[PDB]
Formats: structure tokens, sequence, C-alpha cells
RNA sequence: GGUCAAGAUGGUAAGGGCCCACGGUGGAUGCCUCGGCACCCGAGCCGAUGAAGGACGUGGCUACCUGCGAUAAGCCAGGGGGAGCCGGUAGCGGGCGUGGAUCCCUGGAUGUCCGAAUGGGGGAACCCGGCCGGCGGGAACGCCGGUCACCGCGCUUUUGCGCGGGGGGAACCUGGGGAACUGAAACAUCUCAGUACCCAGAGGAGAGGAAAGAGAAAUCGACUCCCUGAGUAGCGGCGAGCGAAAGGGGACCAGCCUAAACCGUCCGGCUUGUCCGGGCGGGGUCGUGGGGCCCUCGGACACCGAAUCCCCAGCCUAGCCGAAGCUGUUGGGAAGCAGCGCCAGAGAGGGUGAAAGCCCCGUAGGCGAAAGGUGGGGGGAUAGGUGAGGGUACCCGAGUACCCCGUGGUUCGUGGAGCCAUGGGGGAAUCUGGGCGGACCACCGCCUAAGGCUAAGUACUCCGGGUGACCGAUAGCGCACCAGUACCGUGAGGGAAAGGUGAAAAGAACCCCGGGAGGGGAGUGAAAUAGAGCCUGAAACCGUGGGCUUACAAGCAGUCACGGCCCCGCAAGGGGUUGUGGCGUGCCUAUUGAAGCAUGAGCCGGCGACUCACGGUCGUGGGCGAGCUUAAGCCGUUGAGGCGGAGGCGUAGGGAAACCGAGUCCGAACAGGGCGCAAAGUCCGCGGCCGUGGACCCGAAACCGGGCGAGCUAGCCCUGGCC
RNA sequence: CAGGCGGUAGGGGAGCGUUCCCGAUGCCGAUGAAGGCCGACCCGCGAGGCGGCUGGAGGUAAGGGAAGUGCGAAUGCCGGCAUGAGUAACGAUAAAGAGGGUGAGAAUCCCUCUCGCCGUAAGCCCAAGGGUUCCUACGCAAUGGUCGUCAGCGUAGGGUU
RNA sequence: CGGUGAAAUUGAACUGGCCGUGAAGAUGCGGCCUACCCGUGGCAGGACGAAAAGACCCCGUGGAGCUUUACUGCAGCCUG
């Protein structure tokens, strides 16, 4: 929780909390890590504006903010995540690897 | 995390205020606060100047010597010597030059119990010295510049 | 049952008094912080390539806090970097980006107008102008532009071309000039003190810095800062007081130079021969020679104070990894209780809905890294310039040394008063020279003056980092975040307050009284007596209800007693409430003396005052009797203590001293006083305690320094008007 | 058994909480840190436990060490909150009364009609100095010394060449 | 009556007269005489009324402003 991150748009567990259930993480910040997990939220039961139907009560509240989520998930939950050995010329690869694996690559799924 | 200051050590009179109940700590106003008053001595000051004198140390800074560090036959003797040589040069241990007013500067005979001299040449030799110096049986010395 | 005479008791509050319940205004406040403050290390120069420091601008849509400035939420290039950003605004309305977008750094570009300002002026942040370029309606106008003080400074006297400075800066710093208080319980010498303050100026640190020194031993050897040197040596209405220096311990250790006529060279000289002037030099004194003549000479180790250059350039800010758990479980929660499985050259800490080594943290673990901006090291090279022997008539570091008085320094206040230092008048010596040790004279000794340069060790704190028997929002910087701004003052100048809703915004659709606020519901949720000034949220004061109590009463208060109520009560009885009565001048300060009519006192709350550093000094708790260790060098998450033996206290003292010495000065006196008598202290601490320091705390008239104002007021000057 | 025990100044002794330092964090704790609110067991007291309610997280000592500390009280310091008081006061004795209007409400706004006081000013005018505001449109919880649907008040937009 | 809504001083006070008394001019202590609960519009006597830690003073080896041929110097003038 810095200037520096956890996973991204990834696709993580919920450890200490209320659902666990882990799925994607629709956008994650920079400093406040605040990251929304859709998975949680309310209605704001709206303005009682027709910014919402003009019979309003906004829907998808999904702001996540705790953080024991447990960040990637190869074939493996709850892992850290690695760093590299490079291995090819320029290779940062900063990929999660440990127990199982997963380095979102960018191709059949972030 | 137990040894406590034995006997009473710790904090003794730190008495703060005036009284447990009550409080005010001295006499009347004329000790007041900014009261560091009439300090160490009024008519006593009267004394210290109350006489003439004769003993005047005058405008100056260089003074010669004769060396007067009283030195004990008796220490050396009763048990921290070598009854022939111990020289200026051996006495450090010697409480004869180890306090201060003239640590290096002469060792004289405190002739006394027993014999009252000094068998080892040197400098200070009462009178009584060079006697029981010649009695106790000792080679004393004296070299100049 | 009715009539009358008599007596005794009862309830009936407009309000008020003690008690209990339940609110409100007020913030104590417990804790809690992106905030101070304290110490230590790191760091230490900004500016005309017109800076520090501000005026007016730009952010599609912005008063403001931000960053840029007219190419203005920024363009350029390289260093860094993982995938999100269009600063604090989240909202609107639109976006850029894994063909390294946000952003961290280093060097880039215009870089508005003010501000040293300088092209000129000017109430700065705004109006003027002269030169070449440009565009426009051409000339006139007017913009971008490049343009044009002043200073002194050296160069071609003609470039007046080509430089320099200036302008800053919290504290440290050098010199310039330089004060009353208070003390001396007055106070004129004296004192604070060469302190405060005005100034000028070099820095990043200057300061000082190789000896006409010390000091007297046939000794030392730059300068600076620390410990010690004695607070003695001493300076003095010898009074308050003030107070050294060599040495020793320590730290840090380069030394280097120029006119100094003589050389010759030379150009100018005057005027010519043979004087001076100024360039090159050898000479260019380190602890003394230098030059010129004669002879012995001589044919590779030394680097600067950056001489200087190349580097591992230390960092600057971006880097990187990086140790091990899940199941359960009480919970709105768990990181918690429980189960088993886990890490560790890295159990420093914080962060993840209540207290984790194995969850968040690129930390302690260790390692990391760059083509810019900075150098000591280690080494090189660059190396100016140093680096011989005697002989001989001498000429060759300052224009004033020196001596009279008039003065500064210095531990020196006028004195027998020295040395350096200068304001007056005098007024010279080249190493047989000349000041210096002792006022001065005779000695020995000392050093080599009247020029020049700089490193290194103590200071200082703007700025960065870190640690704190250093602080929690009235203490901390006043200042924890749109406080040096609000706001008072003419200016100078003074100089607040306000920190927290919650775990996360889910912070309130919607219905209902109402103009609105605001009020009842629904949903929030774990709570909303957690609801927006909204945590914890007490005292004070005002309020709604309930209990007792109250209209022949004289009393701070009260309070001892008891009786009537009502209360928990098993009783014992315990509560609150009081009518009857007994006895009762309220507290603080300063008082012979107080109820005070003497005083302080409006009520609540938070602040609110005998310390610290040394000297000492007496105690007494503790180590050895000789006992103890500063300044430092060194090891030091914890940083672990160790060593460092210049000393000061003891260890006889007696004296003005010479000295003598346990003896002793008087003294010619065997008479007294300091003893001898150890009857060892010496050190660490804790503590009663003075002396200096503001030393229980806030309190005055005022004296002194530097600035601030004639839109204050009186005057005077200039210039209109009105009577 | 003494034997005594009013007693400021003042001197001696002995305890008390109080926020920190070790706390050799022991941990205690969401079945509450803490402060708070109330109470007929502890203390010779300064204080203590303990019980009950609040309250959201700390807090801390067995033994000892370190101190900005314990306060009516100083016409105290800073902030609240009271008091005469719902009396004194509204800024000029240059007076006003009506009708209709607009409004959630109009003594206190708008028109219009009666009426008094200025007029040599309560005139206009330039200038100074102020620097918003002026206007037009919405609004009034603050502000006017109550009003108030009025404004020189608040919100927005336009306004001097 | 209605809209409004302050300001010093003060322990708190539930505060009669007396004759007395007390630090010597008292509601508040003694003995006693009257008098119930409350408030408004007034009247000024006390509560030494408020006001300002007396400018009357004294006192403080206090301060400050003239002064004078008190004390010492500074200035400027005169002058070997």
């Amino acid at each position: 929780m810095r200037v520096k991150m956890h996973v991204k748009k990834g696709d993580t567990v919920l450890v200490a909390s209320g659902k666990y259930k882990g799925r994607v993480g629709k956008v994650k910040e920079v400093l406040p890590k605040k990251y929304a997990v859709i998975v949680e939220g309310v209605n704001i039961v709206k303005k009682a504006v027709r910014v919402s139907p003009k019979y309003p009560q906004g829907g998808f509240i999904e702001k996540e903010a705790p953080l024991h989520a447990s960040k990637v998930r190869p074939i493996c939950p709850a892992c850290g995540k690695p760093t590299r050995v490079r291995k090819k010329f320029l290779e940062n690869g900063k990929k999660i690897r440990v127990c199982a694996k997963c380095g979102g690559a960018l191709d059949t799924e972030e | 995390l137990r040894p406590n200051p034995g006997a009473n050590k710790r904090r003794k009179r730190v008495g703060r205020g005036p009284g447990s109940g009550h409080g005010k700590t001295a006499t009347r106003g004329h000790k007041g606060q900014k009261s560091r008053s009439g300090g160490l001595k009024d008519p006593r000051r009267f004394e210290g100047g109350r006489s003439t004198t004769l003993m005047r140390l005058p405008k100056r800074g260089m003074q010669g010597q004769v060396p007067g560090e009283i030195k004990r036959p008796r220490y050396q003797g009763v048990n921290l010597k070598d009854l022939a040589r111990f020289e200026g040069e051996v006495t450090p241990e010697l409480l004869v030059r180890a306090g201060l007013l003239k640590k290096g500067y002469r060792l004289k005979i405190l002739g006394e119990g027993e014999a009252k001299p000094l068998k080892v040449v040197a400098h200070a030799f009462s009178k009584s010295a060079l006697e029981k110096l010649k009695a106790a049986g000792g080679e004393p010395v004296l070299l100049e510049a």
C-alpha cells in the first residue's frame, strides 16, 4: 500500500472479509491501494433525480477498501509474489511465482 | 529486578513546597523571590577588612624554590621501602608526591619514631635527619646544576 | 338527631428550599496525529545566463492551496518504471496511454511585469525614450525582438572593446563605533564590558597561522580548539569584584614565500656616459644569509593551499530482492481463543474493520544499481620550485625602531608598571646589526621585527537524516495545516483561533407539519444518546417530571437530638426529607489585634510558582586509605564498556620571609601561640544547605540603543480660493 | 509502667496518590484499555479494592528509578456561564392617517390618495476619498440596533469605452 | 401592551429596630421590642454605596523635571 502495489485488474481472494469469494478487481489505485473487487456495495438510494431513473437509487456500489485480500492465485490461492531471474534478453517478468504460478500473461486472461 | 538502594541513599530530602497541609517556606517579606539577599556575610566582612596586615604578595608571577615536600621515614620503614636507596625518583607510590601542592619538588626527612633521618641520597633531610641517617646506616648525597 | 359555648388540631402554593429522574447550552478531556521542540551526523553558499523575494496570469468549465508564465493541470532530451494518470475536487463535460502512459531524477527552452535594475523616470510590480530587424493601413502608430546604468577594475594613449562588483542570506565570523541599568544594599573610580545595539565586509567558515616567541633547563620549538594549568600568579574607593600566561595531558601536524641593487639584461628615461624609472630574472633570507671574484662543485626520486588531469567519481532522486501457515473458532469484526504446519546473518515499526515473525510494508537480511552535478582518498602523470664548499675590503625586507607626552591592549584601574599597539614632535641602524628575559645599569641568553600565501583539527545553524526516564492539542514553534493570515496601529509594529463523523461513506432516495429551517417515520448499522461540527463528550447555568418540605416567621450556616413523612429493607435496620428544640461570627492574606465595616473572594473548568549548572558545604548510603578520574584514542541495533595516568584533594606543619621541619616563629627568650597529637581520607551517590548565575513566582517610576511617524499638532516654505 | 499527644512561623520523621524510565511488556483486554457516571467492603489519611452504568481502545506495574505535579486562592492566566433585567436603552419632538396591492407573514415593501419638515437646505454640481458597488433576476437562515416577502444584505449574470 | 434585549459590583446570604457589644460607629455575637407569603411604582439613609490597590501622607541609602557659583566631567570660549 504505497507508491508501489499488489495485483492490478487481477483476480483474487478475500481472507478476513465477509465474502472470500474472489473475483474481478475492476480498478486499483497507486497510493491509496483503493481497489474495487466488485464484491460488496449498496445503492446510495440516489438523488431522487432523473440523473438515475427519474425514480432513482444507484445500484453498482463497489469501492473496495481493506488490504487483507490474498492477491494472485495460480493453481495456488494465497501466495506472495516472486520477482525475476530474467532468463531472456531484457527480462523483468516480475510475474507471480510461488507454489502454483500466475503472471497475468498478456494472453487468454489478464 | 530487586536490589533497591540498600539503607537510605535514594532521595532523602527533596522536600517539595512547605508543609503537607499548609506551606510558605521561611520568614517575612525580607526574603522574597528576587530575594537572594545580604549573601555570605555583612558585619563578618567588616571583620574581614578589620585589620592592617603584614602579608604582602606584590606585583608579580615568578618565584624561586627550595622544594618543601613533607616525606616520612615512618611510612618508609614501617612498610613501603628499601632501607638505603629510594630517591625522589622512586617515591611515586610514596604518598609524599602523590597528592597536591608540589608532587615533584623535594622529599624531606620527617625523621620521627626510632631513628629520624634518610639513608638514601637526595635533598631534604632534617638535621635530626643527617644524624639518625648516620645512625640507621645511610649513604646520602646532594649534587646541583 | 338538632341548636349553642368552649378547646385542640388539618389539608389547601403564586414561588421558593434539600433530594432523584430525565434533557439542553459549555467543553473538561482519555486517547489520538501528515506538528513542534532537543541532541547528534549529514549538509553549507544565492545573484545580473538580472537571484533571494513578490505583482498581475493559466489550468474546458476554477475566488482559493499547487505548479508553471505567455510555448503557464506544463514542451525537450537522457537517467528511472510498472502498468495506470489529467495536482489538493471527488462534479461536470471530455481524455492519454503496455508501438516503458502517472510519475521519481539530471540536465533542457522560452522563461510576463516588479525587485540590486542600471537605457530614462517613477508614488516598484507602471508610464517614457534614442539603434538594426520585422509586420501592418506605408509616413506618423504600435507590438515581438535584439537593444543603450553606474562603479572601480587592467588592456591598444585611439576599441574606450574586453573584465570586476555590486544584490542577498536564520547563526556562526573579523574589524569598524559603541550604552544605562543591576552590583559595589548610596555612588561619582569601579560595574555589567567590549556585553546589547548602528555599521563595513571576506565565507562557507572565516580567525589566527613559521617566532625581534616562549623560558631559563646550556630547553623548547607555527597557528587554532579541548582538558589542566590556581580562580592561584594577581588587577583594585586592594572594596563588588575581576582573574592570566609557559608548561602538561589531547587533537591536529606543509610549510611556503616577495622589494629587498648586486648581477646582468633591458626599455623609458632625464639628459648621456656611470641617477631614477619600470619589465626578465639569479637574489627572489624559514630558524639567516644573498650577491660579485678565486678553487672543491654538480651528470635520475619532492610534491603543492585547487598548480593539474583521469579515474573506483560519496551522493543527488529514481532500485531490488527479500524468510514461513492455513482449518477452525467466539465475533459486524478478527491479525484474536483453539488446532495443528512455518521463518529466521532480517521479533526495529507502522500499515490490513478489536493486540500477525509466517497478513499490508521493496525494513530491519543482505544486496542495489546510472551516460549528468560534486574529490578527500589511492595512484599515476602533469613536478613551479625547490635540494652542495670554503675564500674575500662590502652593498642588498620594508617609509618611524627608537625616545618626550597624549591613549589602546594585557590578569594591570595609574602605579617602581614591562612587551605589542598608535595620536601628536623628535627622528636611524645592514648580521660588532637591532627589540626582546631583569624600571633601570653592568651580564649571559633570546629572536631575528617596520611585506606577502593557504590549507588541517574548536564555532555556527537556513536546509537533509536520524535518536529522545523531550510534548499531546490552553505544552509543545505562537504556528499540526488555505496562523505570521484574521484582526489594532500612521508607519514602525502586534499578532488569535479551529485538530478527530465512521471501520469503510453506505453520510441519508422516500413518505408525512412546515416559507424555511427543522421535526415523526423508512432505510444505515453492530451504535447514530457514532449523525456533519457530528469521538470521549464531566463541572457551571437554564430547563420537563417525581419525593420530602413551606404563610405568626427572625438564621452563613449548620448541626446534636428527636418526632412526622416517603424509600431498600428479613429484621437488624440502613437511606432522603425535614417541624420542635440546644448550642454555633463564614474562610482566606497581612495582623498586639478581625465578624469583618480591612481584605482577597463573581460561578464552573484547564493553566498557576523553591529548579538547573557548576563551585562548594555538612550530613549520611556505598568503594579502597593513598582514593578517584577529566581532554582523548579505540569497540561500539543492543550500539557492550574498556582502556586514556597533564591532575586535585590528602600524606607535618611553623613563618611576612630567609627558611626549619615534626618541629617551630618571638626571642636571648627556656615564657606564649600555630601544634605533635596521623586517630588515614579519598571517591561515587542522596540529601539539609550558600556563591554565581533572573534561583519560591508575576509586580513599578524609569535609564540606555536603534528605528517609527507634520493626513498627530505648531510652526516655517510654495501655491490657488474666500470673505 | 510510664505518658506525653492544642499548637502557624520553623526544624526532624513517616506515608499519598500523580504522568513517564526498567518496566527484566506478566501480561490485562471487544465477556473493554482509558476517562467518565453512581455505591452503607479497604485506609489512622493522601488513597484503596470491589459492585453496578458509560465508553472505544488502551493500559500497565510486583520491585525500584525519573520528575514542568497534585494547588480557594495571587482585583491571576484562557475559555465558558451567570447578574442586575426581561427594568435602562434604539442615535435627534422634521408627526403622520387611509385605500387597494404582493406576500407563508407585511406598523415597519409597492402604487395611489389625505398630511407635516426641509428649500438655502435635509439643493443639485465638481473634486476627495471609498473602492464595491450600480442595474436586472432570483433568496433571507446572518445583517440592520425586533420587524421585514426591504437593502447599500446573499447568489448569479450584465454594467462604465 | 408588543418586537428587542445589554452594562460595572459582588462569598455565599434567606440580611428589623433596638440598647449593647466587638478592632472601639454591626442585620449576621448578647439580652430584648415588632414583624406573615410575594411584587410594581416611587423616596434616597445605611450595607462605609460603586468607581480607581489616595495624586493627603509617611515611609522606599525609589524615579524623574528645573534650579543654584552642592560633587565630578562634557560642551564652547580664552589661553603658554
